RNA sequence: GACUCGGUGAAAUUAUAGUACCUGUGAAGAUGCAGGUUACCCGCGACAGGACGGAAAGACCCCGUGGAGCUUUACUGCAAC
RNA sequence: GGUUCGUGGUAGGAGAGCGUUCUAAGGGCGGUGAAGUCAGACCGGAAGGACUGGUGGAGCGCUUAGAAGUGAGAAUGCCGGUAUGAGUAGCGAAAGAAGGGUGAGAAUCCCUUCCACCGAAUAUCUAAGGUUUCCUGAGGAAGGCUCGUCCGCUCAGGGUU
RNA sequence: GGGUAGCGGAGAAAUUCCAAUCGAACUUGGAGAUAGCUGGUUCUCUCCGAAAUAGCUUUAGGGCUAGCCUCGAGGUAAAGA
RNA sequence: GAGCUGUACGUAAGCGUUGAUCCAGAGAUUUCCGAAUGGGGGAACCCACUAUCUUUAGUCGGAUAGUAUCCUUACGUGAAUACAUAGCGUGAGGAAGGCAGACCCAGGGAACUGAAACAUCUAAGUACCUGGAGGAAGAGAAAGAAAAAUCGAUUUCCUGAGUAGCGGCGAGCGAAACGGAAAGAGCCCAAACCAAGAAGCUUGCUUCUUGGGGUUGUAGGACACUCUAUAUGGAGUUACAAAAGAAAGUUAUAAAUGAAGCGGUCUGGAAAGGCCCGCCAAAGACGGUAACAGCCCGGUAGUUGAAAUGGCUUUCCCUCCAGAGUGGAUCCUGAGUACGGCGGAACACGUGAAAUUCCGUCGGAAUCCGGGAGGACCAUCUCCCAAGGCUAAAUACUCCCUAGUGACCGAUAGUGAACCAGUACCGUGAGGGAAAGGUGAAAAGCACCCCGGAAGGGGAGUGAAACAGUUCCUGAAACCGUGUGCCUACAAGUAGUUAGAGCCCGUUAAUGGGUGAUAGCGUGCCUUUUGUAGAAUGAACCGGCGAGUUACGAUUUGUUGCAAGGUUAA
């Protein structure tokens, strides 16, 4: 996928777009991305082991990779994403 | 079927044999050799290539049906006797090949 | 057992039905057609005359150039001897 | 364009058409709501076609042509659904009673007492066959011809030296 | 616990039994057997519109040719009524 | 190259940039059953023996390997029987079984059916069984086809032709050659004879083994003669002899890179859509993304790429190799064969006038002055040389793999099977054989409150929607209900229709809608029939599904093109 976990995205669709923030998890197999303040969705949890106490938790829930894009740390503007080898390893280049 | 009724082929007698050694010829009525110039004599290739006939079965036979106008000389397989005294009555010369 | 009450709850059948009687009529035996005669609406227990009631494409009978099993001095075959 | 003679119809011949799915081309509609579906008092000689409104939530017409799994009321048709009969037949041989308990709930589970039945069996073993139905705890949707707190049923754990 | 198997077994013999099937088991295939028989065959309007006879037929509820219907075309002292 | 520990709408413990999960190549491990093979057995079990370790004080235990049968072959031993031989033992190889129900070859081989019955015939050498099996098989380099005065192995396609023919001359069956194409490729033996052995007494001559030689028609070979080659050249594992290896190239099996819009507004839950602007394009394939995207994502065109394994192609290595002419004294040139009789079968050809080919049985040539065929047969002529073998390609089929395509299906369709289906279920068994797809973009899968034992519900909340609430897109009809505008308890009803008050409404607004006291008229639908309301048939109802089609020929009409011409097939 072109955005991993740890990385400032654009969100270009959907009801947040415009908005921006760092990719929480990355669920490939989907192609579903977390990113933290997007899709913040209230979740009607009963109390368990995890929250004792229960309530209506507001929580992030995933957006199609499809739907960000890469956060070019220099001009902090959305890019597409390119590939270049240094040496060693490839690295994301931008537009 | 005739329901029953013997059918019309079989209340009537086979008739003849068909000859192994049969020969159809091609004919060649005399009106399409006015299709050539005067003088030219007229073999059986010259009427494969000008397309008066296309298979050649047998030979080629010349009839005389309709009437000719060119002093030909026609060679032809075969001739009607009509056809033979309608060419030299032009004033032509038939040969058999 | 039936019947009443409480519980549970099938089936064959079924063109749609507000589904009388008589005499006639008609594919010649009509709840349904005609002319009459009777008859307020809805049920329950009973009975089987009718619905040519249900069941099973009649076993009888005939037909089919349909089967099958059996017989023989029918025809043609085959084993066996 | 008009006169004249026609226009009942089974088998059947002939003709012109309606509609369905798909293709091509052209031209369109559609989240400001497609198809489908429901409703209506509209239009055409028929097959049929619109329009408006509800439901629906993403596809679909029209024109010309082409191609067909192209149109159903009947086949004791096939499959599914749902009626009717009907709260009807039936509930599968048999003796139960009360008290106490349990429980949201008890003719139907547990306990007690009395009563009744089998007793060359309706008792006790064992083989076949079954294959977990056995035991304990929990359950009561379905199964049990009723009920059910119960069970040869459901769920867990166990159990065969 | 074993044996005999369908052109076959078994039968103190009935056409009796061979897995609720037996004058020849069951299953799959040949197989969409064949059926001159019965049933069924789906939109519309327009024009015309029969036959239920003859002859022959192992034919008689089938078929064929002819007759009677329809569509097209032709010629035609119009020959038809 | 950052997540991962399969599904599936769980808890736990963990792993990972010291490179996980994942993808491809190679390797290792691979219980037990199964041909199953150490013996047995009711498959997935039981029980051993022989070695060699191992454990125990020893039994009792453990580990590893071997141990089926037949065939061929070598070596040993070895009966009646003296040598032998059978038999027995050991060691090498090999087989066994399965299946792609396809295609192919072979053995065996129906019947229904058609013939309007039926027996010859047909169906049909089909189905089926059995065997062989190969990637193809079969066929195949003329004892051929013919009748120019000539073709040159086989196979397949077009054509010949529904002809010639066969046929209770019925039903039907039905060629071939010529011509045109696809593809092409030719070869090795047996025998004369030569050499060298062995075995024999044929006792110096025959019969077997291995090598050389040699392959064909008025001839070829042997054999004499001569001319050049003795790897100069040539050929090869696809026949023509048969194993071997290398290298380079390429293809496959993972991948890499890859242009251009977060453009502005509108509607909206969301924009890829509308309107208005740009841009890339060897990339406007396909898919996904909250509605329809060439410019958001995976990608796409183009351009790169392989450690490993396999395939193919070249090249090298390696292995293997004699060809012309001239003479017909003599020799050889496939024998229980060819042919023939008898009985069958195959040939399109049903015994026919029946050539040709094969099977069983019996008889049985010639053998270079020789032999066969040309559809009885003879003669002439022509063409050919059997009784030995091999041989690619063009052809057939598809259990499979890869990439794709469809005026193919879209959940009763399409596979029986979109779903844990050959399952459930049925059957002793062979065998038969289903039903069953859709929450949402995302679980955001309804906290909390309330009635209830629960189920279920009502609120609250999420969501665009919950009348999307875990079998959850849409949600028709039958069928079941609740409500109420009109009618209905003196009526005889195929249920309507025409006339028609009264009452209630108000539309796609037009000589409108609902209901219907009362009056007239009125015997469902279908099938089948001379005739059916029929007391004849069929249908409980609703829904879905459910019947003149296609191929190749014939004929006729219409259309179009060309026209004494028209038209191509493979
Ligand atoms: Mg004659
Ligand atoms: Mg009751
Ligand atoms: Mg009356
Ligand atoms: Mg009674
Ligand atoms: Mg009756
Ligand atoms: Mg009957
Ligand atoms: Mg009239
Ligand atoms: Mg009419
Ligand atoms: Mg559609
Ligand atoms: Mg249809
Ligand atoms: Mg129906
Ligand atoms: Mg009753
Ligand atoms: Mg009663
Ligand atoms: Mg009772
Ligand atoms: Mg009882
Ligand atoms: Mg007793
Ligand atoms: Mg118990
Ligand atoms: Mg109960
Ligand atoms: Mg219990
Ligand atoms: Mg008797
Ligand atoms: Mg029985
Ligand atoms: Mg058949
Ligand atoms: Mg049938
Ligand atoms: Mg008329
Ligand atoms: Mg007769
Ligand atoms: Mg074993
Ligand atoms: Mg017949
Ligand atoms: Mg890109
Ligand atoms: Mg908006
Ligand atoms: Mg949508
Ligand atoms: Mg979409
Ligand atoms: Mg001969
Ligand atoms: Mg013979
Ligand atoms: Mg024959
Ligand atoms: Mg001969
Ligand atoms: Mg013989
Ligand atoms: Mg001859
Ligand atoms: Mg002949
Ligand atoms: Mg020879
Ligand atoms: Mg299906
Ligand atoms: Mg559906
Ligand atoms: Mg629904
Ligand atoms: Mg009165
Ligand atoms: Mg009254
Ligand atoms: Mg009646
Ligand atoms: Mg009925
Ligand atoms: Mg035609």
């Amino acid at each position: 996928m072109h955005v991993k976990k740890g990385d400032k995205v654009k969100v270009i669709t959907g009801k947040d777009k415009g908005k921006s923030g760092k990719v929480l998890a990355a669920f490939p197999k989907k192609d579903r991305v977390l990113i933290e303040g997007i899709n913040m969705v209230k979740k009607h949890t009963k109390p368990s082991n995890v929250n004792p106490q229960g309530g209506i938790l507001n929580v992030e829930a995933p957006i199609h990779v499809s739907n960000v894009m890469l956060l070019d740390p220099k001009t902090g503007e959305p890019t597409r994403v390119g590939y270049e080898v240094k040496g060693d390893k490839k690295v994301r280049v931008a537009k | 079927f005739e329901g029953g009724q013997l059918p019309l082929f079989r209340r009537i007698p086979k008739r003849g044999f068909t000859n192994i050694n049969r020969k159809e010829f091609a004919i060649v009525n005399l009106d399409v050799l006015n299709r050539f110039e005067d003088g030219t004599e007229v073999t059986p290739e010259l009427l494969v290539e000008t397309g008066i006939i296309r298979n050649e079965k047998s030979g080629i036979k010349i009839l005389s049906n309709g009437n000719i106008e060119k002093k030909l000389t026609v060679k032809a397989n075969k001739f009607s006797a009509a056809a033979k005294e309608a060419i030299e009555a032009a004033g032509g010369k038939t040969e058999v090949i």
